[PDB]
């Protein structure tokens, strides 16, 4: 049974914070297909090698996909420090993961393009005490909690958003800021993998 | 029973650095996020940072370049090295756990709370840099 | 949300080789009532407390129901060495966990009862070679390989059966025994508890 | 690059007791299965236990109440604790890991072998007991 990549190379990719994970389980994958459908300008893996996850049968593989600009490569990474990594997308690395940057081609078609790239500057929790300030870092594998008060799209750069939050919750205030980078004539996007060691059953696995 | 203790306070030359100590008390694992900050008398509290388990960590931005933050996950504690620590430096050092998404549990007990709907105060220290 | 524990209280429950796995998320539970149902014979736990489950609250609640005989109560946990740990049920012991051992009243029609109580002697692989032996023994939170090839409810005690496995699975038979305990008047069953820590933590509260 | 090696055998007096290891060498973690095993000359092969890494060990009778076996897990090596040895003990000892649920991996290069339909046995170690 083949794996389904299907998902991703149909509609716009969303945006970095609001990034869409397929994980696939019991499939056999070619990678390099999938790749071939894009131009790859950057494939860096970190406790693993692009060419043992051809090579090798693991667990799970687990890709994450968004509309990422090639302009914030370094950004990525958590290697580099900045918005993306603290407030964005931030994979489970020290396990196995890959981060691939692409340029949609002409012929692709089914992928379209935002109007913009836009990117959460800061996602932080002001208190009631006016104690203010406890930044929310975002967790590994999950979404920023400021993506229910950030625009998938933002309008403009420098915009801020805020949410109330409940007295049960504690009070206070959920604040957060856009930042907005320009389209390219052709969507460059980002890619995510993380595969598992696993223990029984080594499911996914090269065709 | 859970609380955060500070240490490393106390005077400095100027120019000096200092690495000050958060230790946890009655948490055998934190998911949450541990932050400084610091408030000097007549002023308001300033976040200097908020860090996470990973190492993943936030500067203000005015502690740029001075100010560090890490964290042991075994042996609870969260540090804040300051260097090129000057006079107007001199304030007291406080730290938080809490606010924060994660969870704080003890696995001895089975005790768990959610970082989400609850925060803990440290009591403080004092740093008197000095010419 | 209250958690539902009712697909236990409706049916003839599995033999312990072929546990029930309920796996509560996001709901909330009032384990007293539960048991309140039942007349409870132990109720031991390793890593957690009875009692610290009902006053905190945990990312997941997972309960695993089975007809237990409580002529084997000691043989339930990993304290005690023999078949129903190295080849039936095994919870992940270093994890908090709970294992009850309880009587289901008359009152409690929809728990029926089975013919007999059965378990697995031994599940274990001859080889290609037609001699060598590799005991399969139980990896946690999983079942036997040999659920397939071994009876709901073995008819004679020291009954044995056997599978080919085919040449991809690298070959050779599965071979696997049974063994039957009498039913008492009154169904006796096991339950494992087993909860997690996570980074949410609010999933299953009590009350 | 996969391989078992048994070491700790060789000639020992009758009600003597020996320690025998078998050592993985290309993989860094094993949640397979690991067994012993004694073949005679013109004889069969016979299993003595077999241990997974929670240390769940099954016992061949015949063997039980003198044998041991014990995993390390970090040092990737299965011992056998042979005691009150009798010269009908003396035999090759060879180890297994496979035909089990669990997978062999290295986490530096990202090898993965599913144990269903792998397994690597071993050379073996002689322990010949006399009088």
């Amino acid at each position: 049974v083949e794996c389904d990549f299907s998902p991703l190379l149909s509609g716009t990719p969303p945006q970095v914070y609001n990034f869409k994970r397929l994980v696939f389980t019991n499939c056999n994958y070619n990678l390099t297909k999938l790749l071939s459908l894009f131009s790859v300008n950057d494939f860096t893996c970190s406790q693993i090698s692009p060419a043992a996850i051809a090579s090798n049968c693991y667990s799970s593989l687990i890709l994450d996909y968004f509309s990422y600009p090639l302009s914030m490569k370094s950004d990525l990474s958590v290697s580099s420090a900045g918005p993306i990594s603290q407030f964005n997308y931030k994979q489970s690395f020290s396990n196995p993961t890959c981060l691939i940057l692409a340029t949609v081609p002409h012929n692709l078609t089914t992928i379209t393009k935002p109007l913009k790239y836009s990117y959460i500057n800061k996602c932080s929790r002001l208190l009631s005490d006016d104690r203010t300030e406890v930044p929310q870092l975002v967790n590994a594998n999950q979404y920023s909690p400021c993506v229910s008060i950030v625009p998938s799209t933002v309008w403009e750069d420098g915009d801020y958003y805020r949410k109330q939050l409940s007295p049960l919750e504690g009070g206070g205030w959920l604040v957060a800021s856009g930042s907005t980078v320009a389209m390219t004539e052709q969507l460059q996007m980002g890619f995510g993998i993380t595969v598992q060691y696993g223990t029984d059953t080594n499911s996914v696995c090269p065709k | 029973q859970v609380q955060l203790q500070e240490s490393g306070g106390g005077s400095v030359q100027t120019g000096g650095s200092l690495r000050l100590s958060c230790a946890g008390s009655g948490y055998t694992d934190n998911s949450c996020s541990m932050g400084w900050y610091r408030q000097a008398p007549g002023r308001e509290r300033e976040l200097i940072g908020t860090i996470i388990s990973d190492g993943t960590t936030y500067y203000s931005d005015a502690v740029k370049g001075r100010f560090t933050i890490s964290l042991d996950n075994a042996k609870n504690t969260v540090y804040l090295q300051m260097n090129n620590l000057k006079p107007e430096d001199t304030a007291m050092y406080i730290c938080n756990t809490g606010w924060s998404q994660g969870s704080l549990v003890n696995r001895t007990t089975g005790w768990t709370r959610d970082c989400w709907s609850f925060g803990i105060w440290g009591q403080g220290t004092q740093v008197t840099v000095s010419s």
